[PDB]
RNA sequence: AGCUAAAUAUUGGCGAGAGACCGAUAGCGAACAAGUAGAGUGAUCGAAAGAUGAAAAGAACUUUGAAAAGAGAGUUAAAUAGUACGUGAAAUUGCUGAAAGGGAAGCAUUGGAAAUCAGUCUUACCUGGGUGAGAUCAGUAGUGCGAGACUAUGCAC
RNA sequence: UUUCAAUGGCCCGUCUUGAAACACGGACCAAGGAGUCUAGCAUCUAUGCGAGUGUUUGGGUGAUGAAAACCCAUCCGCGAAAUGAAAGUGAAUGCAGGUGGGAACGCCCUUGUGGCGUGCACCAUCGACCGACCCGGAAUGGAAGGGUUUGAGU
RNA sequence: GAGAAGCUCAGACGAGUAGGCAGGCGUGGAGGUUUGUGACGAAGCCUUGGGCGUGAGCCUGGGUCGAACAGCCUCUAGUG
RNA sequence: AAACUUUCAGCAACGGAUCUCUUGGCUCUCGCAUCGAUGAAGAACGCAGCGAAAUGCGAUACGUAAUGUGAAUUG
């Protein structure tokens, strides 16, 4: 059994919660789900469509959380279904081999390593400590 | 619908031309401020709107009941699906299955409490949550209608026999509990929006079989029914368009983009 | 986002605007059989048309080269996590002093400009 | 200035289906891709009706396929037919032959008899799968004036058309104008 | 959730109802609850208020004040209690009414017909 | 609904849609269908001819019942039996033939258009068309007639 | 006037019809009426049946000859015939008709 | 010659439950002492008019004035809530400030003068150079059968 | 943003061939203010089913709480047969016919605006069948033979 | 990958009353959704400040204010 | 150079729009059937400690008897 992706991505193209709509500057949307990296509307990089989908996420108190989708026949199991690793406080070097071999170098998703890299040191340099000027 | 008789109670008659005023009938005599005041047309303050609403508007709109039965049978399949219910916003992230059926003991449940129990053990709890804290004074004028407070949907409960769920489900605040052989589609799909978080029993997910039938076989509680079918065999067009049957017939893949 | 060139900065003023106080200064197209604005005679006042719009790609654009994205609460702040270089926040005017700092605070860390700021 | 006659600039034709459906978009992307990347004027046939509405799609019978399949010079003996539209049942045909028929829905009295004397029933997809190009397929079409406004479309002096009558019988469009005795005959 | 059909949910209709009640229905709305002690004496959770009953406030500016009730006005829904007064410009302490759900009953008035009322709400003595 | 209606958009437009010269005033070629004859003429002579006059004769007090004969023809019979009973005997060799009741099916008389099986069949109806029966001999068949 | 296409117009509207508009937004009230009425009868006159036997009859006409509905009484030559007096028919619930006979 | 329940109607009266209706020029004419005030000989005609404040706590007292009131005060979270009282638009008006003006003014394009607003630029990844300190890194070893990825234990100091 | 200078700029709406008009309405501002609903019809489009189609006239789960949703039987409406005023009659010679153009497909020639074979839809046309009319027409019946015709037919 | 309702390349064209069509802006109410905004200040109003859109309009800074209000997908109308 | 006129802005006026509410209206549904010569509907005149309009009442007059609740009415 296997509901088609391509049929959730028409039922969900313009309306479910994770999408957030904006008629300013022509018709903008973003895509807030989890286990999306990307960040935009889009059935490459919508999650609850592919198979075979990526996420990270700002990790208490320090470092980040990757969320991928386990194998298909979990498909019907929505708590067996995502995978969770929680990276540890390593430097950024190791985060970046860490995510790039978990993603792109094991078959998963080759395309969307970049995308995750840049994820990852966007929440990196988000966590570090502020340097205030008074 | 407005009064039948709001704005037609006066006695008004136009005073026609060379009196300097607009022709529109003026109520007449004098000693009070209705006097002399414009009438009977819908830009005159105390008249007759344009066009008053009547009773016999056509209210209620007729559907198929084969157009009924086929958007129900759409609104449970699509409850099968977890992207979808995800999609519709019900937090199902850490429940054990979809569907999601529970023992027939639940039918027999007794307090709202047992009914909490049952539903923070299969993790379906945080609905209830997201309803809880969503409850919030409705925007406008509706509120001074008996309208006052919105909230979110939570989880669908469908039983098939009563023996104490629907008591024990009703006082918890999004939580719908409805009989397996009456299932509505504004529950099913509430809003038109398809994706609703729905919990069976075991009973009611067995007698499902029964209510809706198959393609081939007929329904027993639906006399001459049959499940719709599609029009396309498999909606997987990515894995048709990339299949060997085609990628080996198909021309040169072209340049996807040119230089100019 | 670069070299933004505006066609025209006038607001398009409604005709005899200036002249009448219940004429409102949002413009409409005059439909008069007799109207000049309308058949465009020299000296009158312009029109908006389709060749007024703006290039695709500078169009929607700060002059900074960013876009104002209201936010209203953190969330929509975190939603411009990705798009860094091409969207700006704007805090929603209806948003309290506190969570107006905590937009700010959040949008800091992330490194997305604020419009609206201070 | 220059003195152009615009007289044929927009073209009349669906570049999308009218419908909803999100069925029927995913056949309209297969066959896009097929018609895009195929040198075959079957899968722009496909394509084009695809968007084409529910009158410029009549339906056919079963009885109709086998007609027109049966013929002495045809040699459509196992050739599958294809229709972009409803396969209709005609119960005056009391035996069905075996006929490989795709469609883009069954009646399903249609199906169960094509099922039952042993023919098989496909969707596009699975025709565009087996035939990618069109080889050996029979394509038809429904009868597109046989519908009811046909009767009166054209209607005028002495073009032996259907008017628009409330009820029929005498009294109802049967006298001056119509016969010789009252005036004229149209 | 309401279900019984002589029940009305109608804004309009239960405002008017509380607006609009006679001084018999206004005694039993204005209704205070009992204290920790007087609610495991007597089994009874709130009861009307009534004349020289010992009150503390538990809500508003006045919180912690202790007294007796001096009077029940019905017509205001207000409770004038001793020794709760502001003081006025010339000098005159103006009474200032409290809800009577914004009070706690620690000494009930108990006479024949406050004992009759606890016994057949099912209290005991 | 209304907001998708040519109103909403006709808003700003002073005529409406219905011109500056001839306008929208009240009925101005009269009511209804009147003047058929006169200024309507060209329109119901080329779009509803026969309008006018009198044609055959009148039946006062015409009751439809005793009138109601329904018609089903040949190609139609073998759609009136069950499937199991098409089974047994189309296209079989029995030793007996089924009966179609016609009226019981719904139908007064029965027409000869299409073609019939071989098969005997025998065919009870109140009617039946010369061309009809004569197929129905062809087909081994017979009518008999009921009421 | 009549210039587009379609049958002439024949709307029966000349008169005062909004005088007489009939709705049917008691509809659903109606129903749970009548189903509490019969509910109560059943409950009033149980454990008799809530409904009396009724012949059968062939309706008139050649449209409706060959079908078989109730009627509204047995006949007297039909009492007769089962031996029950037509004094006591109305008693154990047999209806009576009169008019009709037995051709 | 005659009687007869039920299914049927119910813009009147009484009671009740509701609304994808109107939110004070709307909705009944009437949300308020409304068929009231008021007009006509009469038949009849027939309005306008809701909101301080949580609580009057509705401004004690002093001073000026014949008084009305003003100024100090006082209450209040608020008197930018004082009963002419929820907020408080426009038309219109007074004071102050700016500018312009030889029988109209208003507008459009371009620039001048004056006034006002925008930049945090050079942030950020990364690296050159100095020192401090650090549980320490490449290749590895053991702990799912080949290739590859990751986690963990140790070596590599 | 204000103002100055240069240049240009007639008061909007309306009827009208023609308005700046010595043609009409407009002193100002706020609020209100005009293609709506219903019984039909016609075209087009979408949905479901399909020689069938329409559950809501009605009955039941129904008491709990049920103006909803769900289920259920017999009539009937429209369509499946037309023609004639009517009595009446009532649609296959054939592969449900032939001819021309004709989508798609298959086979060849070699690059053609190429030939061969069937041929969906649609149009034009020659026929065949049903009803009506006009014939001959070998008490009642009009079976075969026809026709310069006629029908909103097969 | 680029909301395949997407991406990319190239050419031609652009007056308009009556009138036709399409895509959009704005208003009241309804269903769904946004751990949506809000007494640490919602709606409304004023503004000699800022930004976006050809435009209908929208967002925002400052002042007043005191209790409700909004974004997106649909439904609806006494909607400019 | 003032005064005067015009525009804008800040305060102060006139006015009551906007916003939010609503013991009101309108509409639908459900249930019931009860005026009068034993004097109806309606009208007039009076009744309270301070009461003119409204509600209530009738010289037993914002009412008596009886019944129920149980400390108020309130300026």
């Amino acid at each position: 059994m296997s509901v088609s992706n391509d049929l959730i991505w028409q039922v969900i193209r313009d309306n479910n919660r994770f999408l957030v709509k904006r008629p300013e500057f022509g018709g903008i949307q973003f895509n807030r789900e989890p286990v999306n990296v990307s960040g935009k509307n889009a059935q490459r990089f919508s999650g609850l469509c592919n198979d075979k989908a990526v996420g990270v996420q700002a990790n208490s108190p320090r470092g980040v959380v990757l969320i991928t989708k386990t194998n298909p026949k979990n498909a019907q199991k929505p708590a067996k279904l995502f995978r969770k690793d929680v990276i540890a406080n390593a430097s950024s070097r190791k985060t970046y081999k860490s995510i790039a071999g978990r993603i792109g170098r094991t078959g998963y998703r080759d395309d969307l390593v970049k995308v995750s890299v840049a994820r990852a040191s966007a929440i990196l340099s988000s966590q570090r400590p502020k340097k205030t000027v008074a | 619908a407005v009064s039948e008789k709001a704005g037609h109670q006066t006695s008004a008659e136009s005073w026609g031309t060379g009196r300097a005023l607009a022709r529109i009938p003026r109520v007449g005599g004098g000693g009070t401020h209705r006097s002399g005041q414009a009438a009977f047309g819908n830009m005159c303050r105390s008249g007759r709107m344009f066009a008053p609403t009547k009773t016999w508007r056509k209210w209620h709109v007729k559907v198929n009941q084969n157009e009924k039965r086929y958007a129900i049978s759409s609104a449970v399949a699509a409850s099968g699906v977890p992207s979808l219910l995800l999609a519709r916003g019900h937090r199902i992230e850490e429940i054990p299955e979809v569907p999601l059926v529970v023992d027939d003991a639940v039918q027999s449940f007794q307090k709202t409490k047992e009914a909490v129990a049952l539903l923070k053990e299969i993790k379906a709890y945080r609905d209830v949550v997201k309803v809880a804290n969503s409850r919030k004074l409705r925007a406008g004028k509706g509120k001074l209608r008996n309208r006052r407070h919105v909230q979110r949907r939570g989880p669908l409960v469908v039983f098939n026999e009563d023996a104490g769920i629907v008591k024990a489900f009703r006082n918890i605040p999004g939580v719908e509990i409805v009989n397996v052989r009456r299932l509505n589609l504004l529950q099913l799909a509430p809003g038109g929006h398809l994706g609703r978080f729905v919990i069976w029993t075991k009973s009611a997910f067995g007698l499902l079989d029964s209510v809706f039938g198959s393609t081939t076989e007929a329904a027993q509680l639906k006399k001459n029914y049959f499940l719709p079918e599609n029009i396309i065999s498999n909606a997987d067009v990515t894995r048709l368009i990339n299949s060997d049957e085609i990628q080996s017939i198909v021309k040169a893949a072209g340049p996807s983009r040119v230089k100019r | 986002a670069v070299n933004i060139i505006k066609k025209r900065t006038k607001p398009f003023k409604r005709h005899q605007s200036d002249r009448f106080k219940r004429v409102g200064e949002s413009w409409r197209k005059p439909r008069g059989i007799d109207s000049c604005v309308r058949r465009r005679f020299r000296g009158t006042i312009s029109m908006p048309k389709i060749g007024y719009g703006n290039n695709k790609k500078t169009r929607y654009c700060m002059p900074n080269g960013l876009k104002a994205f209201l936010v209203r609460n953190v969330s929509d702040v975190e939603l411009l996590l990705m798009h860094n270089k091409t969207y700006a926040a704007e805090i929603a005017g209806n948003v309290s002093a506190r969570k107006r700092v905590e937009i700010v605070e959040k949008a800091r860390a992330l490194g997305v400009k604020v419009t609206n700021a201070g | 200035g220059i003195d152009i006659e615009r007289h044929h600039v927009r073209k009349s034709q669906r570049s999308k289906p009218a419908s909803e459906n999100v069925y029927l978009k995913l056949l309209v992307k297969l066959y896009r891709f097929l018609a895009r990347r195929t040198d075959s004027r079957f899968n722009k046939a496909i394509l084009k009706r695809l968007f084409q509405s529910k009158t410029n799609r009549p339906p056919i019978s079963i009885s109709k396929i086998a007609a027109l399949t049966s013929r002495k010079s045809a040699s459509l003996e196992g050739k599958t037919t294809v229709i972009v539209g409803t396969v209709t049942d005609d119960e005056r045909l009391l035996t069905v032959p075996k006929l490989s028929v795709a469609a883009l829905r069954f009646t399903k009295s249609a199906r169960a008899r094509i099922l039952k004397a042993g023919g098989e029933v496909l969707t596009l997809d699975q025709l565009a799968l087996r035939a990618p190009t069109g080889s050996n397929t029979v394509l038809l079409r429904g009868k597109k004036h046989a519908r009811e406004a046909y009767r009166h479309f054209g209607f005028g002096p002495h073009k032996h058309k259907a008017p628009y009558v409330r009820s029929e019988g005498r009294k109802f469009e049967r006298a001056r104008g119509r016969r010789k005795s009252r005036a004229f005959k149209v | 959730m309401k279900f019984s059909r002589d029940v009305t949910s109608s804004r309009r209709k239960q405002r008017k109802a509380h607006f609009g009640a006679p001084s018999s229905v206004r005694r039993v709305l204005m209704s205070a609850p009992l204290s920790k002690e007087l609610r495991e004496q007597y089994k009874i959770r709130s009861l009307p208020v009534r004349r020289d009953d010992q009150i503390t406030v538990i809500r508003g500016s006045n919180k912690g004040r202790e007294g007796k009730i001096t009077s029940v006005y019905r017509k205001k829904f207000l409770l004038l209690i001793e020794r709760v007064t502001r003081e006025k410009a010339n000098g005159a302490s103006a009474p200032v009414g409290i809800d009577a759900s914004k009070v706690v009953i620690t000494k009930l008035h108990l006479d024949k017909d406050r004992k009759d009322l606890i016994v057949r709400k099912g209290g005991k003595v | 609904p209304t907001h998708t209606s040519k109103t909403r958009k006709l808003r700003g437009h002073v005529s409406a849609g219905h011109g500056r010269i001839g306008k929208h005033r009240k009925h101005p070629g009269g009511r209804g269908k009147a003047g058929g004859l006169q200024h309507l003429r060209s329109h119901f002579d080329k779009y509803h001819p026969g309008y006018f006059g009198k044609v055959g004769m009148r039946r006062f007090h015409l009751m439809k019942n005793p009138l109601w004969r329904p018609t089903v023809n040949l190609d139609r019979l073998w759609t009136l039996v069950p499937n199991e009973t098409r089974e047994k005997y189309l296209g079989k060799n029995t030793e007996v033939a089924p009966v179609i009741n016609v009226l019981q099916s719904g139908y007064g008389k029965v027409l000869g258009k299409g073609r019939l099986p071989d098969t005997p069949v025998i065919i009870q109806t109140r009617y039946v068309s010369r061309r009809a029966e004569e197929k129905i001999k062809q087909a081994g068949g017979v009518v008999e007639l009921i009421a | 006037a009549i210039h587009v296409k379609g049958q002439l117009p024949n709307a029966h509207f000349h008169k005062d019809w909004q005088r007489y508009v009939k709705t049917w937004f008691n509809q659903p009230g109606r129903k749970l009426r009548r189903r509490q009425a019969r509910q109560t009868k059943a409950a009033k006159i149980a454990p008799r049946p809530v409904e009396a036997i009724r012949p059968a009859v062939k309706p008139p006409t050649i449209r409706y000859n060959m079908k078989v509905r109730a009627g509204r009484g047995f006949t007297l030559e039909e009492l007769k015939a089962a031996g029950v007096s037509r004094r006591v028919a109305s008693t154990i619930g047999i209806p009576v008709d009169h008019r009709r006979r037995n051709r």
